[PDB]
């Protein structure tokens, strides 16, 4: 209301309204949470079918950036695809220049600088994405990071991105997060996603769960969720 | 000329002659042929001088900048990969006999070798220099797996002694370097 | 904490009755950190109230019985360090001070009449701190009026 | 006034420009406090953390950024500008080390960072990196140093130094405190830093919220204190 | 912005930069018979600041002094440009550059920044001086690219008042010491009441070379000079 | 509404309306329908003309030996992405000496159309791609959008009044999976005969069918191998 056009200009009270408007763009996006255990990091995304036109296995927001790192994006999908390609490129340069796996702090700092560089100038807009970054290493343990649309990148035990950002972490934080291995945390994330928004505004949603840790020996892939089928036989027991 | 690096259980031990010559005249009688890069990782050079000096300065730059940005002590294999890239990129113009050694907290003492081509390999001991062929003759005779520090010092002492004695270009004085978890130990011997 | 102060109080109920006031020295960091934790409204204030009332009994047995004026300065330094690790903005945790110093100046009332006026007036110059720096209260400063009347 | 709506970096009438004096409170949206003190052969940084979450970590909330092995810093303001400024500082210190063969003095580094911010200010079509930076380091023949770098590109450096949110009050306490001519025997420095932040913010809190970065002419390496010795200093000033 | 003229007047963005110069810290500079005296007025905001870090009086070569009245952050930039340019002249000709050629090239640089259309002008007015070939000089520039030649002048707050004192006080014939005396007089006319060994900062230019005076002799001289 | 001019500007509700306007520009193309069986993928479009005497503007165009696209919207961007498509096909056909999987090609299409949707100085591409192909795992029916958010389906339909087509696809998507080519194609035109107003009927010259098969190369048909496809019908239920 006065000056919020360019991404270079300041306000009479000193903040950039472009960055705020891009931050609350992801607020309308789907709910995506993440949490780590003592030997791994678990992702989970509330994903919704439009009406009946999807195929249940298209456009998966669970990407796979490096051999041990993947994203859990939410927001504008194509911008997240481009950012995932940039992250693949950065891990490519590191693997080509130093001969070992990228530490997640350095990767997150390069990605944060790339996002900040798209927030700086006036020709371009800030990104409309907010994503998660998990990892595991034998000499480092489990690491879960978090990048906002502005470019502030730091670490968590658990997080949530979407509508129910507070309404997930209200009952995320009552989890005994340290003493659990991630194979419990699979159905834990299942119940957390299943709590929020069963039928209220939309009609139907669908669950994806990504999975990295010591049990994959350092690999990162989606769970065989059909194996052990841990949502629904507990989701039907989570309504009471 | 003649440079040498032998690892043991606790750490590594380096060694070189000095005697940088040009043709048949000695230009310089005593030389720091081995070069600190980080506080725990060395490299010792041979071949041409300006090539290895410029490469060592740029590697010191890149490695110091990278290890400060990590806020962690660097790896040895990292410096070996950096020397590999810079050697391989200008093999048309460089003559580097760079041998990387150094103790590491994660992986202990390691020795890497980069000859005139630009390949990188891990070894338990290495030779280098034009007058290294001879102690390369008997380094597979006298060496024993699992030495102590003093056995490595006496071993490389006899080695660099005979290399300096036999080759015309080699000679000068013996410099040693001992890298372990404890400290960096340089000394100047003759005998 | 709530139980954190309940333990200290519920334990020390005989630790000073006949046992010397050395378990006080064994309980000084106890009450100190109990106040430090400092529950918002009433709980840890009730705990500190029990603690300072046990300390009033300790005053009866040491500062009102032995009257050293050094044990008085010791209790005052105890409460001093306690308030050094405590805000007391009238932050619903001040019974550690209000009625504590109320019974302290009642001790003074019993002191100027019984103890030599010099140790009690030392206690009084310390109560000067206790209120003039510790958010002076009306009736506590009515006791200040009668105590400067005692100085008269 | 404006009028001109101060959208780009031009000169307004009588006579100032409004972009940089809007950038001077991009620090103030950080919600954070920093204090530096130089008394004697030591130098002390102190800065608190605002972590409301138990799910959030504690190691990676660190604002003390070890620039080089003898130079430390602390940042306030927004985080992205701060971290990018820190990597520029590290890169240019490494450039010094490559070009000139020896360790950079802390003065030239602040000059170079200020010049980068001025070039970001002189040419338009770039945001002027709204974060403030305080540096410390030891130099031979000059002792310790404390410097401040502005988002405008105005470096300065001085004895008792503070920037953030509440530092009119901090400099009021440091005028009312650095006026008596006593020496500063390193625990005098730590005690005055803790108590100046303890009088500005008036909290008197656990040893787990503030971060203390020190450098001393006995070990010129930059050094971040541990919870045990922070607790030791805090109860050492507890009377 | 900077690309188009007014209906009748002048370049408003240069006039505003001149106003920002006139709103700056005061200074005075006097050309005498044998030397040139420069003097600034450098007040710290608090009692905390150090007076050994930032320097107003700054040499360009060993015999060329230069002060300003404006913003240090632009001052240092065009100082560094003048450094590199003077060393390029000394590369080309192997001879220390004359001050007129310095003022030409510095004016060319400032003029190039006054050209269109994204960069702002400097908010800096210089006072350049030097002792080239016996006769010393004094050259004032401005943000507009122009330059002048003075016998004695001032820039900053109350430059009009200081200049009307300079017209009355100064003359044609003095020495360097009498020049410093009248310079600290006309700077003391307009500065604050507490003027110490650190609030001022004075460099001179003898024919033997540039000399930047110390706080020792500055405190010795301004210890109630009149 | 004064923020509603360029691609760069985020809205105060976060919805960049240039993307919405490009979507609405896609909504004014011709109707087209693509749907696959387990072994054969068929996409059918609708032709139009400028006048009676003129020929019809074609929609199904060839790309590669196993790739063919439908289209709706602009034609300059259509041929631009066509040339880029053929180029990236013959690029990998040169280098790897294999046919391309479809998914990486459409990821390259999204990465191609990303740049004109984020920087300033290019418009988002008004484009209506319906892509049929064959990797090792059978037929694929992908669709694109000017927002580059490409979808995979089993049967889609884009263009003007294509929603009744979608209702038909809803009530026969279970039936689609089993059948061979002929009744599959006539399900496609039993979507197209509801993409039309009821007072006129689909003739020969206005319809186009392109079949790609697991052993069958991609082939376009016009009126003459479509006269076999147009018989085998009844009237609409009037």
């Amino acid at each position: 209301t006065g000056y919020d056009l360019s991404a270079s200009t300041f306000s009479p009270d000193g903040r950039v309204f472009q960055v705020e408007y891009a931050m609350k763009a992801v607020e309308n996006s789907s709910t995506a949470i993440g949490i780590r255990c003592k030997d791994g990091v678990v992702f989970g995304v509330e994903k919704l079918v439009l009406s009946k036109l999807y195929e249940e296995g298209s456009n998966k927001r669970l990407f796979n950036v490096d051999r041990h790192v993947g994203m859990a994006v939410a927001g504008l999908l194509a911008d997240a695809r481009s950012l995932a390609d940039i992250a693949r490129e950065e891990a490519s340069n590191f693997r080509s220049n130093f001969g070992y796996n990228i530490p997640l702090k350095h990767l997150a700092d390069r990605v944060a600088m790339y996002v900040h560089a798209y927030t700086l100038y006036s020709a371009v807009r800030p990104f409309g994405c907010s994503f998660m970054l998990g990892s595991y290493s034998v000499n480092d343990g489990a690491q879960l990071y978090m990048i906002d649309p502005s470019g502030v990148s730091y670490g968590y035990w658990g997080c949530a991105i979407g509508k129910a950002r507070q309404a997930a972490k209200t009952e995320i934080e009552k989890l005994q997060m340290k003493e659990m291995t991630c194979r419990d945390i699979v159905k834990e994330v299942a119940k957390i996603i299943y709590i929020v928004h069963d039928e209220v505004k939309d009609k139907a949603f669908e669950l994806e769960l990504s999975w990295v840790g010591e049990l994959t020996n350092g690999r990162h892939e989606i769970v065989p969720k059909d194996i052990r089928e841990e949502a629904e036989k507990y989701a039907k027991e989570s309504l009471k | 000329t003649t440079i040498m690096a032998v690892q043991f259980d606790g750490g590594v031990v380096l060694g070189a002659d000095s005697r940088t010559t040009t043709g048949s005249y000695i230009a310089n009688r005593v030389t720091d042929k081995l070069t600190p890069i980080h506080d725990r990782i060395f490299c010792c050079r041979s071949g041409s001088a300006a090539d290895t000096q410029a490469v060592a300065d740029a590697v010191t730059y890149q490695l110091g900048f990278h290890s400060i940005e990590l806020n962690e002590p660097p790896l040895v294999h990292t410096a070996a990969s950096l020397f590999k890239e810079m050697c391989y990129r200008y093999r048309e113009d460089l003559m580097a006999g760079i041998i990387i050694a150094g103790w590491d907290p994660q992986e202990g003492g390691q020795v890497y070798s980069v000859p005139m081509g630009g390949m990188m390999v891990r070894q338990s001991f290495a030779i280098g220099g034009s007058g290294s062929s001879y102690i390369y003759g008997y380094v597979d005779a006298t060496y024993r797996e699992g030495m102590t520090k003093e056995e490595c010092l006496q071993f490389t002492a006899n080695a660099l002694a005979l290399a300096m004695e036999r080759d015309g270009s080699s000679g000068g004085v013996i410099r040693l370097a001992a890298i372990a978890e404890s400290g960096v130990e340089r000394q100047v011997l003759l005998g | 904490m709530a139980d954190g102060g309940s333990e200290r109080a519920d334990g020390r109920i005989v630790k000073m009755e006949v046992d010397y006031s050395a378990t006080v020295d064994q309980r000084l960091p106890e009450c100190a950190k109990l106040a430090k934790e400092g529950r918002l409204q009433e709980v840890i204030e009730t705990l500190l109230s029990l603690e300072k009332q046990t300390r009033t009994a300790s005053d009866m047995v040491s500062t009102s019985r032995i009257l050293v004026a050094v044990v008085k300065m010791c209790y005052e330094a105890k409460e001093w360090d306690l308030l050094n690790e405590n805000i007391m903005l009238l932050s619903k945790r001040r019974s550690q001070l209000k009625q504590a110093v109320a019974k302290m100046v009642q001790q003074c009332c019993t002191y100027v009449e019984e103890i030599t006026d010099l140790p009690i007036k030392l206690r009084l110059i310390d109560t000067l701190r206790m209120v003039t720096e510790g958010k002076i209260y009306v009736e506590i400063e009515r006791a200040r009026l009668t105590k400067t009347l005692a100085t008269i | 006034s404006a009028g001109f709506d101060r959208h780009i970096t031009i000169f307004s009438p009588e006579g100032r420009l409004y972009q940089v004096e809007y950038a001077f409170k991009a620090i103030n949206q950080g919600g954070l406090t920093s204090v530096a003190v130089r008394g004697k052969d030591c130098a002390v940084i102190v800065t608190q953390k605002k972590v409301p979450d138990k799910l959030l970590d504690s190691s990676t909330v660190t604002h003390l950024f070890k620039i080089t092995e003898n130079i430390g810093c602390v940042m306030t303001g927004m985080t992205a500008d701060s971290r990018s400024q820190v990597q520029r500082a590290r890169y240019e210190a490494a450039n010094w080390k490559y070009k000139y063969g020896y360790e950079i003095p802390v003065d030239m580094l602040c000059k170079r960072i200020a010049d980068i911010s001025q070039v970001y200010t002189q040419n338009a079509e770039m945001r002027p990196l709204g974060c403030c930076m305080i540096l410390i380091g030891i130099d031979e023949e000059q002792g310790p140093q404390v410097y401040k770098c502005d988002p405008a590109g105005y470096y300065c450096g001085f004895k008792a130094t503070a920037a953030g949110v509440k530092q009119t009050e901090s400099t009021s306490f440091l005028e009312k405190k650095v006026k008596k001519k006593f020496d500063w025997t390193f625990e005098q420095t730590v005690e005055t830093a803790i108590t100046c932040l303890s009088t500005v913010l008036s909290i008197d809190f656990k040893p787990s919220e503030i971060e203390v970065g020190v450098v001393t002419v006995e070990n010129p390496k930059f050094r971040i204190l541990t919870e045990a010795e922070i607790d030791a200093h805090l109860v050492a000033l507890a009377e | 912005s900077l690309t188009t003229f007014s209906p009748s007047g002048k370049l408003v963005q240069i006039e505003y930069a001149l106003a920002a110069v006139a709103g700056g810290a005061p200074s005075v500079g006097i050309k005498a018979a044998n030397g040139v005296v420069l003097a600034t007025e450098k007040k710290q905001k608090s009692i905390l600041y150090d007076e050994r870090s930032v320097h107003k009086v700054e040499p360009i070569t060993k015999h060329i002094g230069l002060v300003y009245s404006g913003m240090g952050p632009d001052y240092r930039v065009l100082v560094h440009r003048a450094r590199k340019l003077a060393q390029q002249y000394y590369l080309v000709y192997q001879e220390p550059i004359p001050t007129a050629q310095l003022v030409q090239r510095v004016a060319s640089v400032m003029q190039e920044y006054t050209q269109s259309g994204g960069v702002r002008p400097f908010g800096v007015s210089l006072l350049i001086c030097g002792w080239n070939e016996g006769r010393p000089y004094l050259f004032q520039s401005d943000p507009s690219g122009a330059y002048f030649a003075w016998k004695a002048t001032a820039m900053g707050k109350n430059y009009v008042n200081g200049k009307t004192f300079l017209e009355k006080r100064y003359n044609e014939d003095l020495e360097l010491e009498d020049a410093i005396h009248t310079a600290i007089l006309t700077l003391k006319e307009s500065f604050e009441g507490q003027m110490t060994e650190d609030n001022i900062e004075v460099g001179i230019c003898n024919e033997a070379g540039f000399r930047r005076l110390t706080p020792t002799e500055v405190k010795d001289y301004l210890a109630a000079i009149a | 509404n004064q923020y509603d001019n360029d691609v760069t500007v985020w809205s105060p509700q976060g919805r960049i309306h240039q993307i919405e306007y490009a979507m609405e520009a896609v909504k004014q193309g011709s109707a087209t329908v693509g749907l696959k069986s387990k072994t054969h993928a068929v996409l059918v479009a609708l032709k139009r003309a400028q006048s009676e005497l003129a020929a019809h503007q074609k929609k199904i165009l060839h790309v590669d030996n196993h790739i063919g696209i439908s289209i709706a919207g602009l034609t300059a961007d259509a041929r631009l992405l066509c040339n880029f498509m053929r180029q990236e096909c013959l690029d990998s056909r040169f280098v790897f000496d294999r046919p391309l999987p479809v998914s990486r090609l459409v990821s390259l299409i999204g990465s191609k159309t990303q740049i004109p949707t984020q920087r300033y100085g290019r418009r988002p591409y008004g484009v209506g791609l319906l892509i049929a192909g064959y990797d090792d795992m059978g037929p694929h029916i992908f669709q694109t959008c000017p927002s580059a958010n490409y979808f995979d389906c089993r049967a889609m339909s884009i263009g003007a009044r294509s929603q009744s087509a979608r209702t038909y696809l809803e009530r026969h998507m279970s039936e689609f999976m089993e059948c061979n080519l002929n009744e599959l194609v006539k399900h496609g035109l039993r979507a197209l005969r509801e993409t039309l107003p009821a007072e006129q009927d689909l003739t020969t010259k206005n319809v186009s069918i392109g079949i790609v098969g697991k052993d069958l190369e991609f082939t376009i048909y016009d009126d003459d191998d479509v006269s076999p496809f147009l018989e085998g019908l009844e009237e609409r239920p009037q």
